[PDB]
């Protein structure tokens, strides 16, 4: 025939490049063409067909072609029979040479026909292999198809699962059959809820000034906006490029709220006027928050979590305020003075646990007043009424894994409709005591009571922004970012699958991942 | 598994190490070589085969040459397992019984016959027979509920070789090695997986066990279990729930033959010149 | 007031060299940048940074490469940005740019195109990057089965392999025929993901190949001739074919064939060679809608079957996709630009084809506006117009004809598009336009860029230099400078063509003054070229042999091979008899760029709607200190 | 005559052999494989051939001698579990 040669060089230096095909053909004076099917069946009396070639422009042939005996076939050539003719062949021409045999056993069987010319030193032989399929028709018989999910049909966490052997009783005589077992992951991905378009905030880039008090009001829409677009990762819709203009508002509301920062490393509305631990602990949650958004000065991040742990705190642990904010409407759901120990104590609890792993060298004594705050909390949590602290102290015990049994079930019970905590009057108190909540259970990892939690703010359309907003905008914002991170994609998928043959030593054990998912993973059994 | 041997290491309160090891010989006790220190003293290393209750004296361990497990800390690597091999000399003289006995090894003239083949045979055509260009098919020892049991896994010495190296960036501490062959030298083999099968994973207290290959009725080590990548063991059961990167990395005999023969020499295990 | 600028693509690659151009309008003396480049969102510091000063001597032009990671902190859906960032003394000029997790290319050779069960498919995988330069990657590997099931899959790495790697996979006899598929991509980008196909049969190879011919490419509609058709038929080795051929036609609409039973033909086959005609009687006679007009767009397909007077083999054939046009030519304005300047010459890329694709050799060509201005088509299909444009800011339409002689006007082929103004910064009227004589340009060679400006004699003194900037493969081949006295309203640039600017390149110029009122304007505009594609070096496969006869079954010749030094040279012999049953899914260099080209970061062939716009649309992104920076760029490819 | 493999094959046994006097070939029979089976390619010794290209637990393979010569060892192997052809290497 024609060989089709192809090269592809690849240079380090020029690159890579494939060749143009170079032919060679390959040709011969006199030769044998001996072409055969695919496959024959067995038993069945067939014909293949020799053509004797002669491109000898001006000279016949007397050739004298013979077919060699083979065992596997039926043939009028035997062991001690040639069976062998004799022909003329044209000059440029060819001459097909008829042969009868009948394949006796399956499998690859080798066919043979030689040949050569009187009065020449010209021959030529042709040795290929045809296939024997067996007598029958080619079938298969589904066995079973069973699920594999331990757990929901499992049992311990383990499956058993027996397989019947094949039917296979109109199987053709004297021939094989192999088992294919087969095996697949099925994912299975599922869940997640739809984020806030960063289009609806963008209001929320105030630029922070004002005293002690007003500063903060204005930096926190910007701080929680930024945090939220980093994680949902909407900068594209929003505007791009547009964060680096709130970048700044932030550094320049920090160095701001430094100028109102007392040698005591506290805070309050002026220098002047004396200092208020609830400032000073929301400028940590705040700050602590922020540490992934521009520089936060260490000395001043603990400064503050050193001054409310020595300074204001009961042995109780307990935290009381001193010096009230005159903006009573910044600090959300605590303006209502029924239960201030149990809020009040818990906010700064917060502050202290979002600010733990960096005050964790500084401060010596913070794991011990996170410790003394926390057993106060698990004292006075089955007597609370008001569904906004049992949620706002609920987060502050789930932080520590202190939040089991009775605690727990209050909790979770609370909320009306299983899907918000809310209490008799105002919106700012409800929106921000469910954004507690939800934290808590984002914490407590039960994605099972978190969808109908989260559908809920969603559905409730809260942009943040306004009076008095600064707690519902920090919050609500904080929970849902902390949800677009802990949301799952799929379901786990890790299956150890193993099945033992009986014909086998050893089990034949599989491992399906979600990754590794959909498969084919199969093992064959010549044997039923 | 007579070969089998237990290897514990008392500390002043800092806890046991718990390895195991093979014997070779009459004499020496093949180990790995992380489970001792050299501030350890022989008297605070005691070797128990066969099962006996009793605890055998030691007379020296011996490190390979080229064991250094901190020559790696200014590149930034913790842990170097290079060479992870070392050998314990009894003080007595083993007896031979029905639950202990010696495991062949390569290069000897006493595993060529166990591969049957003439005695002509080279070092090099031993380790093509052994350790061919495939996923071979082998198994070591681990301790379950104070009990042995086989554990069989395959050698990914074929093409599946680069993909088992590479996944030791997920081991502690490799997080950040620039070049992965940096820590993974030719004197590794690896094992464990899912492909082209689920592979059991070695334990710490499998750790400086043999790695045996079955073949023909015959037992030979070609490996001792230096580390894994993700640590599924943990003295309550085994970690249900394996990553896909979690490999078992080992060292390979055919790499420290030089070491072995020499200390060896006179064990009359018959090692061959090559 | 000094102006910094900055121009990097639209799209940054991981693990390369993206190319940097820094400028300084116009300042004085030395002028020290820092050029940083962080993440996003954050400042997350710091992926890479360069340094370089802009000397006098240098025009005020620098050459900064920088390297992005190379980083396990690019990882699902959506996409990655980061912060380029360039200081220039003291005025900070930044800008966001997109980021490509693609890694490079793949290519996967497989030995044959069909394979029996029970044998072995032997293929390769080729590691290149966005230069296509051989390279050290991790590659993920796995087999789909005809149903799209994968049944394996490795891991491998072309680490200290040379781009190359050698594989195969066992075929088992109990198989499931059909189209198989050998999927691969890059550890670093699970998304871009190259495939090929290899088909699984059943079959035999034939002793002889039959070609079907038609005399045209196509058909005409009221040709009462018909539709002629050679049957070439010859034996592998040469020889020509002695027997009969059974030839069959049937028309093509859709997803959907209607065989026409009618024309049913059995030619003999003398001399390895046949003639068969359908008459036009049988073909609208195959339908039954008496209108012949409904045929146009609908295609006819030819079925031919050689047997031997031995009855020994028996070989089929087929030609489908035969257009049945009015007009033996087509053409498509895919190359010329969808914006003009009002007044400034308006250059158009024609482009005449074949009903079946193939460009139009030597084709007349004209617009309905204004006569006499003709061009012959070239060899590869383009011809060059240029119509003149009035200052108005009304829409251009054009209408491109082909008068081609030996043919009426109603068989004739037409297209029409439509052009939109470019605005102007402050409606200077201040405009750009780069001709160039449009010829097969040629690796060695030297083309000539023109630089042709428009305004008035009250700023054009200001215009000292022009800046040129050649994109090339989806990053930048050079950058320079093209510098214009007062009074020279068109300048020309002597550009080096090299074996770099292969298979395409575009060219960007734009020019920056403080005319008008008083504010920093920008003219830009950009034009694609095409070169004659081909291999970058060079490889030819010739025989050794003193010429001579033709060898013979086992026997030795010798192959020479002339290609690159270093280079690495897989090799591969097929039986022609194979192509006989698949001559599909053939790794081929005109395939190679294929890929290249449809992927390039520009879209538009040429200029935008304004300043800003002919940056994106040719893929850079141009942003100063003054305020005017490119469109924002979201989407990996391009729009629509 | 000597031996070599198509890429991505690695050889095992003797790349060169030599015709010696004893009417035999040196060296040890060479086998091109990849080792993509359970088992790894049995090879096909010098003047056999193989039938079986399926290397997988439980396949078989088998071997025939050319006209005039006798096959000694196994015609027919079995890939055995634990990696092992039954039988012994034909010739
Ligand atoms: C099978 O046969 C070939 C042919 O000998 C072997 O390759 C050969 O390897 C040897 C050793 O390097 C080379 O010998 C060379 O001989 C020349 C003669 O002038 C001398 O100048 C060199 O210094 C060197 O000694 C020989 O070039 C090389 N043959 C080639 C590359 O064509 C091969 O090793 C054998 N395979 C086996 C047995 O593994
Ligand atoms: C066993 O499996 C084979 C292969 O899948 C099945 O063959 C089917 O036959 C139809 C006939 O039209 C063909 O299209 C395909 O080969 C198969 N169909 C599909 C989509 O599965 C066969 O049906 C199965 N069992 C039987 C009845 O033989
Ligand atoms: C890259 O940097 C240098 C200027 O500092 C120049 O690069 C040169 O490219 C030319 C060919 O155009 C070569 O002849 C030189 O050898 C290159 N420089 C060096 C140091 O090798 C040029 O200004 C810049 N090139 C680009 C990408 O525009
Ligand atoms: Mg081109």
């Amino acid at each position: 025939t024609t060989w089709e040669i192809l090269a592809v060089s690849m240079s380090d230096k020029k690159g890579i490049c494939v060749a143009d095909p170079f032919e060679v053909t390959v040709m011969q004076d006199f030769f044998i063409d001996l072409r055969l099917p695919y496959s024959v069946v067995r038993n069945e009396q067939v014909e293949i067909r020799a053509v004797l070639y002669n491109y000898r422009q001006n000279q016949e042939l007397k050739v004298r072609v013979e077919l060699l005996h083979n065992p596997a076939f039926c043939s009028l050539a035997t062991t001690k029979r040639r069976h062998q003719q004799t022909v003329t062949i044209p000059p440029k021409s060819s001459l097909s040479v008829p042969y009868v045999i009948v394949p006796l056993k399956t499998g690859l069987q080798e066919v043979e026909v030689k040949a050569a010319v009187y009065h020449h030193f010209i021959s030529d032989g042709v040795r290929k292999s045809l296939k024997v399929v067996p007598e029958g028709i080619r079938m298969n018989k589904t066995v079973a198809v069973r699920t594999l999910d331990p757990e929901r049909l499992g049992r311990e966490g383990v499956q058993k699962e027996d397989i019947p052997p094949a039917d296979l009783s109109d199987q053709v005589p004297d021939t094989e059959s192999e088992t294919r077992i087969l095996l697949q992951g099925t994912p299975v991905a599922q869940m997640t809820e739809d984020a806030v378009d960063a289009e609806r905030l963008k209001h929320l880039i105030v630029t922070p000034s004002g005293c002690g008090e007003e500063n903060m009001i204005g930096m926190t829409p910007t701080v929680i906006a930024v945090h939220y677009l980093d994680e949902t990762e909407q900068w594209e819709k929003f505007g791009l490029e547009k964060r680096q203009g709130a970048l700044e508002l932030i550094k320049k509301g920090y160095t701001q709220q430094l100028a109102f920062r007392q040698p005591s490393s506290a805070f309050a509305a002026f220098v002047k006027r004396a200092p208020s631990t609830w400032l000073t602990a929301y400028v940590v949650k705040v700050f602590s928050l922020a540490v992934n958004l521009i520089a936060i000065d260490s000395q001043v991040l603990c400064g503050a979590v050193k001054w409310l742990i020595l300074e204001k705190q009961k042995p109780d642990g307990v935290f009381q305020e001193d010096a009230p904010v005159i903006h009573q409407e910044m600090i959300g759901g605590l303006r209502n003075n029924n239960e201030k120990d149990m809020a009040l104590t818990a906010f700064v609890l917060i502050s202290l646990q979002e600010a733990k792993d960096i005050c964790e060298e500084q401060v010596n004594s913070l794991p011990g007043s996170i410790t003394k705050a926390g057993d106060f909390l698990e004292a006075n949590y089955m007597n609370l009424q008001r569904s906004y602290t049992v949620a706002i102290a609920g987060y502050a015990l789930a932080q520590m894994g202190r939040l089991k049994g009775p605690l727990l079930n209050k909790f979770l019970t609370t909320a009306k409709d299983k899907n918000r905590w809310e209490d008799p009057g105002k919106q700012l108190y409800n929106v921000e005591a469910t954004s507690y909540a939800l934290l808590a259970l984002l914490q407590l990892k039960d994605f099972d009571f978190v969808p109908p939690v989260v559908r809920w703010l969603n559905e409730q359309r809260y942009y943040g922004g306004g009076y008095g907003s600064t707690q519902a905008t920090f919050m609500v914002f904080q929970a849902l970012a902390q949800y677009q991170k802990d949301a799952p994609d799929h379901q786990e998928l890790n299956l150890d699958v193993s099945l033992q043959l009986p014909s086998r030593s050893s089990k034949i054990t599989h491992r399906i991942h979600w990754e590794s998912a959909s498969l084919l993973r199969s093992e064959e059994t010549k044997e039923n | 598994q007579p070969w089998q041997a237990k290897i514990s290491v008392i500390r002043p309160s800092k806890g046991h190490e718990s390895c195991m090891g093979a014997v070779v010989s009459e004499y020496f006790v093949l180990t790995a070589a992380h489970c001792f220190t050299v501030d350890d003293k022989e008297h605070s290393i005691k070797v128990s085969v066969g099962g006996e209750k009793r605890d055998l004296e030691i007379e020296v361990v011996l490190f390979h040459p080229n064991y250094n497990i901190n020559g790696k800390k200014e590149a930034g690597i913790p842990e170097f397992y290079d060479y992870d091999v070392a050998l314990i000399k009894l003080k007595n003289k083993l007896k031979y019984g029905q639950t202990i006995r010696p495991i062949c090894l390569p290069c000897t003239e006493g595993t060529t016959r166990a591969l049957r083949l003439p005695p002509t045979t080279t070092c090099q055509q031993q380790k093509e027979e052994l350790l061919p260009a495939q996923d071979i098919k082998a198994l070591f020892v681990s301790e379950e509920e104070k009990k042995l049991t086989r554990k069989e896994v395959y050698i990914k010495n074929g093409d599946k070789k680069g993909s088992c190296e590479r996944d030791a960036q997920y081991a502690p501490g490799y997080d950040k090695v620039k070049d992965i062959s940096e820590v993974v030298t030719p004197r590794f083999l690896c094992t464990g997986g899912v492909s082209p099968y689920a592979d059991p994973n070695t334990c710490r207290g499998d750790s400086g066990g043999p790695l045996i290959v079955h073949k023909r009725s015959r037992f030979i080590q070609v490996g001792v279990i230096s580390w894994g990548v993700v640590d599924v063991c943990k003295n309550q059961k085994r970690q249900k729930q394996v990553p896909a990167h979690a490999r078992d990395f080992h060292i390979n005999l055919f790499q420290v033959l030089p070491w072995l023969k020499e200390k060896l020499q006179d064990e009359d295990l018959g090692f061959l010149a090559a | 007031s000094p102006m910094y600028s900055i121009i990097t693509p639209n799209i940054l690659r991981l693990e390369s060299e993206e190319t940097m151009v820094l400028e300084a309008h116009d300042a004085q003396g030395d002028v020290p940048v820092t050029v940083t480049v962080h993440d996003f969102p954050g400042k997350k510091l710091v992926l890479s940074s360069e340094k370089t000063v802009l000397t006098p001597a240098t025009n005020h032009m620098g050459n900064v490469t920088f390297t992005i990671p190379a980083n396990r902190e690019f990882k699902k859906g959506r996409n990655k940005f980061v912060t380029v960032q360039a200081t220039f003394g003291t005025q900070v000029v930044e800008k966001v740019v997109l980021v490509s997790l693609q890694s490079g290319y793949l290519f996967i050779q497989t030995d044959k195109t069909i394979y029996t069960p029970g044998s072995t498919v032997l293929y390769r995988i080729f590691t290149v990057n966005h230069k296509l330069l051989p390279v050290g990657r991790t590659v993920m590997v796995n087999i789909e089965n005809p149903e799209g099931i994968p049944v394996k899959q490795d891991s491998l790495s072309s680490q200290n392999q040379l781009g190359v790697l050698p594989l195969s996979w066992d075929i088992p006899e109990l198989v499931n025929m059909g189209q198989w598929k050998i999927r691969a991509y890059y550890e670093n980008s699970p998304q871009q993901v190259f495939s090929t196909e290899f088909e699984v049969k059943e079959y035999v190879l034939p002793s002889f190949e039959v070609i079907v011919e038609p005399t045209e490419k196509f058909y005409y509609i009221y040709n009462e001739k018909g539709l002629e058709v050679t049957i070439t038929a010859r034996f592998l080795y040469g020889k020509k074919v002695e027997g009969t051929a059974f030839v069959i036609f049937g028309i093509q609409d859709g997803e959907q064939r209607i065989s026409l039973p009618e024309s049913l033909k059995r030619i003999p086959i003398e001399d390895g060679s046949g003639e068969v005609v359908l008459s036009r009687k049988v073909l609208l006679d195959g339908v039954q809608n008496p209108r012949a007009e409904d045929l146009v767009g609908k295609s006819l397909y030819v079925s031919a079957t050689v047997i031997l007077h031995s009855g020994s083999d028996m070989v089929q054939a087929e030609r489908s996709g035969i257009p049945i046009v009015t007009s033996p030519y087509q053409i498509h304005f895919t190359k010329t630009p969808k914006y003009f300047k009002p007044g400034m010459p308006f250059d158009l890329m024609v482009f005449v084809t074949n009903p079946d694709g193939s460009p139009a050799y030597r084709v007349p060509v004209a617009v309905q506006g204004e006569d006499t201005v003709q061009s012959l088509t070239q060899g590869d299909g383009v011809a060059k117009l240029s119509i003149n444009t009035h200052p108005s800011q009304k829409p251009l339409s054009i209408t491109v004809r082909t008068k081609k002689q030996e043919l009426s006007e109603a068989e004739q082929a037409t297209r029409t598009m439509q052009a939109l103004p470019y605005s102007t910064v402050g409606n200077s009227n201040n405009y750009l336009h780069l001709s160039v004589l449009r010829t097969e340009l040629r690796p060695g060679e030297t083309l000539n860029v023109n630089f042709l400006l428009r305004m008035d004699r009250a700023h054009e003194a200001k215009i000292r230099y022009y800046t040129y900037l050649i994109m090339n493969k989806g990053r930048l081949l050079k950058a320079g400078r093209q510098v214009r006295e007062p009074g020279q309203d068109l300048v020309v640039l002597p550009l080096s063509i090299t074996t770099d600017f292969i298979p395409s390149f575009r060219l960007v110029a734009y020019y920056t003054l403080i005319g008008a009122s008083g504010q920093r304007e920008v003219v830009a505009d950009s034009v694609w070229v095409d070169v004659k594609d081909s291999c970058v070096g060079s490889l030819v496969v010739k025989s050794g042999q003193s010429e001579d006869r033709q060898p013979v079954p086992g026997q030795q010749m010798t192959l020479k091979i002339e290609g690159d030094h270093g280079a690495r040279v897989v090799l591969v012999a097929v039986d022609k008899g194979v192509f006989v049953l698949n001559k599909k899914n053939k790794l081929t260099q005109s395939k190679i760029w294929d890929v290249v080209e449809k992927a390039d970061i520009g879209c538009t062939p040429g200029s935008g709607k304004d300043y800003a716009g002919v940056f994106s649309d040719a893929g850079l992104t141009f942003t100063s200190s003054s305020g005017q920076q490119t469109a924002q760029r979201a989407e990996l490819q391009c729009p629509q | 005559i000597s031996f070599h493999c198509y890429d991505g094959y690695t050889l095992r046994g003797s790349a060169n052999r030599t015709c010696q006097v004893n009417g035999r070939w040196s060296g040890q029979t060479a086998i091109c494989d990849n080792g993509a089976g359970y088992c790894s390619n049995p090879g096909i010794p010098i003047g056999t051939r193989k039938v079986g290209s399926q290397y997988r637990l439980e396949d078989s393979v088998t071997y025939h001698c050319s006209r005039g010569l006798t096959l000694r060892g196994s015609q027919r192997r079995t890939c055995q579990e634990g990696g092992s052809w039954s039988g012994t290497e034909p010739s």
